[PDB]
């Protein structure tokens, strides 16, 4: 079997696909349960009526994935079903070859749990889990789309990278340099789409009914209504007059989706009995609370002060080179304008003989990233790195994923 | 027209420096005093001599307010505290101005025309001078 | 302060070209300007000028073309430290004829 | 910012801060408390103030307008933006410009031939 | 006007310090016996930042019945024992075997599983990954870890030196009003307007 | 007399008074040592000199021009 699997491990959502697809079939990772008992499968979530009194427990924790039986369930239902998606199917998996995608920080014993299942239950021939950021440098293996946004104005692999990737779980800043990652200058951001989600539960419990029962409409309302200041939080609160958005609730007996509706829009002249919710402040007021946490009231010290301390721990040659090349990857990227704010807050911090240059992908950052980690497969370098079967049998369990797939060995 | 240099930003951090070799010139001086300046663009530090610097001390400049700094003239300016600050005090008597626009330096030329007679009236009548 | 709205944009000083010159009777005298006119630094800006246009034309003229460009400065070990030390001796090209 | 001052506490300068103050001005259709911005404090020993007088400070102009005593009633919120339309002849322009002061020679008659590039 | 004259006692007066001030009225007056012990017995202080440790993860958690497990979470994320400041501080399962055998049916519909078994050491082991059970914290408690390893993958990644660059904004507490910056007289919490103000003095001031 | 200085030696507290600090001027073509007297030295402190300068000094009235 020569393409391998690409599966990418998510909190939110695991993406897993062919090497030979253009994109990765997404599969949400949790398991829901309705409060009358009734539980349905993580794709199935979107297929049931009743959002109002949904139980989330997933087997991914804040750190990592302690159980890996729901995991591997959630596992047996993406690869062992040829009819929930189109075209992709498994009979066994012995020949074929899987590309995992782990949390740099990830603990050495869940690690040896991993290692343990995919190698003796999946029977996967050759296997190669890294961090999302060691795939980075292979962007320039391919020609690609990415929108390139410079902070000042108005082999294959390269060895010098900075990525910045937000998650659901949190954001990692992650120095790369020779296409290996630097764990000395690894900064850890707590912000994540959790205090997005519950922030905006809180803040709509305040100005309007609670809503923290209900995590998903405030989800989709973050997803779709949601933006960041371009300017200042002062420009953008002077103009919250200006520009405001009202969304109107989804009733369970028609919509199970609500709708977004400008003001300035008129092509929804339909009427209906619903009530609409107005949102101005909570637009320019959530997505602030990266630059600056005290809008939050939280003491967290910010992203840029995390980049500055992640420049301060590399040495002084390597610095100007890293902010010459970032790569912004993951959802919380997705928002709009934050790009450009991240470079120019940035920009704004660097002294003036150094220039800072971001690299966006064009579209949704994550299906990038499942390409870019494809595209490592068809890298002869994949041939050399990749581990074979026979070779963690001979070793032990830990020795495979302490030295090669570890941390600690790069430190 | 006449050209002129003006370096022009946002105070970060200012510091004196002080030679620990006496001289015999002097009881106490500085040698230098080194300045940072903070603008939109990019960021720069500075090293100025004492004098540029007493009068810095005579404009009262703080760490945090925007001063114009010209090279040819060597005056300095504070325009007004930095506008993110303004946010710091409830009541405050200091107006705030945002955070100049371009990198640090800049360089312009003047191309004014001015009247012979306007030559002699400046020059009949001064306007330099402290005295009472 | 409505008059005072922007001037030094294209205010000249007027004072720094000599043409308030009746001032300079007080301080200063005949003979100390004579020979301060005629001591004058000039010509040894010229020769530090000189001198430092050759190491500048040496980079210029071999790594000159890959060396400011931002293609080859985005990731070079070698490459960017020749570009700041290029647009580091270019600031003090011009410097010293300010 | 207009009011009744009820309350007005000043320190003296302390190595934790340069000077720390909170004036109490009260209004009918609100109340709340200001920590003073230094040179404010400044302002407020500069020229002495004298608890439970309507007063009206500047934020902008940075001084203080005392209208009376609690004489007049508060008449509502604290902050209020408001413009001032300010009714100045051309020779009233024509005379600053030319002077020092020239609002002097205004009333004093001495304008004594102001220039014609002036004007 | 000013007055150029000013009468002044000697032992009263300082020029340092400038003071002036002015159904049943009663000032208020705390009856908790932890808050009279406490104040008796006594750049972010480190109480409130253990506060903003609470609220930002229960902000951080999804689902109410999640919430009263987390401050255990995070008081061994701290190090600092759980119940004192669990006490202290006010904030503010997931497997079963019919579960399972349920997403078994909701699975059961398409699979392509091949069962082949042999006892061996390794499939013991691998019986006990694939039945876990274990929370987060009881790996934290497990000594298969190395303390430097904790110390590393927790304590270490956090920015030590930099704890604030960006200048910083206060806002108002209710709509984020920044063009009037006014405390509150009881909570000295910013309001921006009356209205907020109103809006204020009821659910959201507890000090009052 | 106008000429650049080298260095300038004022001695205080190792006796006292005026302790006769010399001074070495250099010209291109000459350079000499001179002694200062207390009145020199005196006025020597007004419009100090660091050395490493280019001064002038009448010789009827020992007024010092900083060039
Ligand atoms: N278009 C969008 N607008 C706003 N937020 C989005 C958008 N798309 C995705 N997100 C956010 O991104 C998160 C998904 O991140 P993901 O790529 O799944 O990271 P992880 O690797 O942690 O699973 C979701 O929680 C969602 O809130
Ligand atoms: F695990 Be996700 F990338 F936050
Ligand atoms: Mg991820
Ligand atoms: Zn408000
Ligand atoms: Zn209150």
């Amino acid at each position: 079997e020569t393409p391998p699997i690409v599966i990418d491990n998510g909190s939110y959502e695991i993406k897993f696909g062919p090497s030979t697809n253009k994109k990765p079939f997404r599969a949400l990772n949790a398991l829901a349960k309705d409060k009358f008992g009734t539980s349905y499968l993580s794709n199935h979530i979107k297929n049931i009526k009743d959002i109002s009194s949904i139980t989330f427990r997933r087997p991914h924790e804040l750190g990592q994935l302690t159980l890996w039986e729901l995991e591997s369930c959630i596992w047996d239902y993406c690869l062992f079903n040829p009819s929930e998606f189109d075209g992709f199917d498994l009979k066994e998996g012995k020949g074929h070859h899987l590309v995992a995608s782990e949390s740099c920080m990830t603990l050495p014993e869940l690690s040896k749990h991993a290692d343990q299942v995919i190698f003796e239950e999946y029977e996967f021939d050759s296997l190669f889990k890294s961090p999302v950021a060691v795939f980075v440098p292979f962007t320039k293996s391919y020609k690609g789309e990415m929108r390139t946004i410079s902070g000042k104005d108005e082999s294959d692999y390269h060895d010098f990278q900075l990525v910045i990737d937000s998650g659901f779980n949190c954001t990692w800043i992650i120095p790369v340099l020779k296409g290996i990652p630097y764990y000395k200058a690894v900064k850890k951001l707590d912000i994540g789409g959790r205090f997005l989600t519950g922030l905006l539960k809180e803040t709509l419990s305040f100005r309007h009914y609670n809503m923290m029962d209900e995590t998903i409409l405030v989800n989709n309302i973050k997803e779709q209504c949601l933006f960041v200041s371009p300017v200042s939080y002062f420009d953008s609160f002077k103009t919250k007059d200006k520009h405001a958005l009202e969304y109107v609730l989804p009733d369970f007996q028609t919509s199970f989706l609500g709708y977004v509706r400008n003001p300035r829009k008129e092509n929804v002249p339909l009427p209906e009995d619903a009530q609409i919710i107005t949102l101005t402040d909570e637009l320019f007021t959530i997505p602030e609370t990266f630059f600056h946490p005290e809008i939050s009231q939280i003491t967290k010290p910010g992203i840029v002060e995390a980049i500055l301390e992640s420049l301060s721990m590399l040495p002084e040659i390597v610095r100007p080179l890293m902010v010459g090349n970032i790569v912004c990857t993951g959802g919380n990227f997705n928002l709009p304008n934050f790009a450009q704010r991240l470079a120019a807050e940035l920009q704004r911090q660097l002294p003036t003989d150094w220039t800072c240059h971001v690299s966006v992908p064009e579209g949704d950052c994550a299906l990038f990233g499942w390409e870019v980690m494809s595209q490592f497969a068809k890298t002869d370098s994949y041939r050399k790195a990749r581990v074979t079967r026979e070779e963690y049998y001979e070793h032990g369990p830990d020795w495979c994923t302490k030295h090669r797939f570890g941390y600690q060995n790069w430190i | 027209k006449e050209t002129k240099e003006v370096y022009e930003g946002e105070v970060t951090e200012l510091t004196p420096e002080d030679a620990e070799n006496p001289l015999g010139g002097y009881g106490k001086t500085i040698s230098h005093v080194i300045v940072g300046l903070k603008s939109a663009k990019g960021t720069k530090t500075l090293r100025l001599d004492p004098t540029i610097y007493e009068s810095i001390q005579r404009e009262k400049v703080s760490i945090g307010d925007v001063i114009y700094i010209e090279a040819n003239t060597g005056a300095v300016k504070r325009v007004g505290r930095s506008d993110a600050y303004a946010t710091e005090f409830d009541l405050e008597t200091e107006e705030y101005v945002p955070l100049p626009k371009g990198e640090v330096h800049k360089k312009k030329e003047i191309v004014q025309d001015v009247t012979l007679h306007d030559l002699d009236v400046a020059n009949a009548r001064p306007q330099g001078g402290q005295d009472v | 302060k409505l008059f005072k709205k922007n001037n030094q944009v294209n205010r000249v000083d007027l004072d720094f070209l000599n043409l308030v010159f009746t001032l300079n009777d007080k301080d200063l005298t005949s003979y100390h300007a004579e020979e301060i006119s005629k001591l004058t630094c000039v010509k040894n800006f010229v020769e530090e000028v000189n001198k430092l246009r050759e190491t500048n034309k040496q980079l210029q003229e071999e790594f000159g073309e890959a060396s400011f460009l931002n293609f080859q400065d985005a990731n070079q070990y070698f490459k960017y430290s020749n570009k700041q030390k290029l647009e580091g001796t270019v600031d003090m090209l011009n410097f010293l004829k300010m | 910012i207009e009011g009744e001052v009820v309350e007005i506490q000043i320190d003296r300068s302390i190595t934790g801060g340069h000077k720390q103050g909170k004036l109490t001005i009260k209004t009918t259709d609100m109340e709340t408390i200001y920590e003073l911005g230094n040179k404010m404090i400044d302002g407020l020993t500069k020229e002495k103030v004298l608890a439970g007088d309507v007063i009206s400070i500047d934020k902008a102009s940075g001084k203080i307008t005392k209208l009376g005593r609690s004489v007049q009633c508060p008449e509502g919120e604290l902050q209020k933006r408001k413009t001032v339309v300010h009714t100045v002849s051309l020779h009233e322009i024509d005379v600053i410009n030319s002077r020092t002061q020239g609002f002097l020679a205004l009333f004093t008659g001495d304008t004594g031939e102001i220039r014609s590039e002036v004007r | 006007m000013k007055a150029l004259v000013e009468e002044i006692d000697k032992k009263t007066y300082n020029p340092d310090i400038y003071f002036t001030s002015l159904s049943r009225p009663v000032k208020r007056i705390n009856y908790s016996l932890a808050d009279l012990e406490a104040r008796l017995y006594t750049r972010y202080t480190q109480q409130e930042i253990l506060q903003s440790d609470r609220r930002f993860m229960e902000l951080n958690t999804e689902n109410f019945s999640d919430l009263p497990n987390v401050p255990t979470l995070l008081s061994d994320l701290t190090g600092v024992p759980r119940d004192r400041i669990e006490s202290t501080t006010k904030p503010i399962w997931v497997l079963k075997p019919e579960t399972l055998r349920e997403i078994q049916l909701s699975y059961k519909s398409t699979k392509l599983p091949k069962p082949k078994r042999k006892n061996t050491n390794r499939i013991v082991a691998l019986k006990k990954v694939l039945s876990s059970k274990r929370n987060l914290h009881s790996f934290l408690d497990s000594a298969l870890l190395n303390l430097m390893d904790k110390n590393v993958i927790y304590h270490n990644v956090y920015n030590k030196r930099y704890f604030k660059v960006l200048p910083l904004i206060t806002t108002c507490s209710i709509c984020g009003g920044y063009d009037s910056i006014s405390s509150c007289v009881n909570c000295g919490n910013k309001i921006c307007s009356v209205s907020c103000f109103k809006l204020h003095n009821e659910t959201r001031c507890r000090n009052r």
